[PDB]
């Protein structure tokens, strides 16, 4: 899946 | 002293939008660490995708993939909570080495990209080439992935708020909060920002009640 800051 | 290796384009991973996040830097000298922490992009979210990239480009998808790898094993929490720390290793033999280490589970996944990888002195120029020259349209789809970013937290983290809320809120200031929130989750699907914003604009007003209520 995603990931972000 | 009389050469450098140096990276000749940018190296990042994909983060949430498709956009570019750079790690190491365009024209920095080899050997060369540097870390940064990513988190999750939705709830109970249990993976996460380490896409490389290089290149110059903010969209991820005009950028040349290096790989990909996961790192499972995350446990529950709200999004936005986990700290994985993705680093970027060059050491003096071009090799890099990228780690994703949940800060939590102590759980660690690595992928080794060998010198040869990525694109060649020819494909390296071009690149640098279409940056400049969709600079412009780079910037666009930034800050619209931005503008995007920030709909999502306001959707999700209003969502939140009017459950912790209950009984507390109006009925009325509910039934129009919930409709805003709607269309704002509708407006987020497509692709343009003044609508986002817009949307925004919608809530911002209609939550003035449920934002004292977060006290």
């Amino acid at each position: 899946k995603n990931i972000i800051l | 002293v009389l050469l450098l290796d140096v990276t000749p384009l940018s190296l990042g991973i994909e983060t949430m939008g498709g956009v570019m996040t750079t790690l190491i830097a365009k024209n920095t000298t080899i050997p060369t660490k540097h870390s940064q922490v990513f988190s999750t992009a939705e709830d109970n979210q249990s993976a996460v995708t380490i896409h490389v990239l290089q290149g110059e480009r903010k969209r991820a998808a005009d950028n040349k993939s290096l790989g990909q790898f996961n790192l499972d094993g995350i446990n529950p929490a709200p999004r936005g909570m986990p700290q994985i720390e993705v680093t970027f290793d060059i050491d003096a033999d071009g090799i890099l080495h990228v780690s994703a280490k949940d800060k939590n589970s102590g759980k660690e996944q690595k992928i080794t990209i060998k010198a040869s990888s990525g694109l060649n002195e020819d494909e390296i120029q071009k690149m640098v080439r279409d940056a400049e020259a969709n600079a412009e349209a780079d910037r666009k789809f930034e800050e619209l992935v931005q503008t995007r970013n920030q709909g999502d937290h306001l959707l999700h983290s209003t969502r939140k708020q009017v459950e912790e809320a209950g009984d507390k809120l109006p009925a009325d200031d509910k039934t129009a909060i919930e409709s805003a929130l709607t269309a704002l989750e509708t407006a987020l699907k497509g692709e343009d920002k003044a609508a986002i914003e817009a949307k925004m604009q919608e809530l911002a007003q209609v939550s003035q009640k449920l934002m004292e209520i977060a006290q």
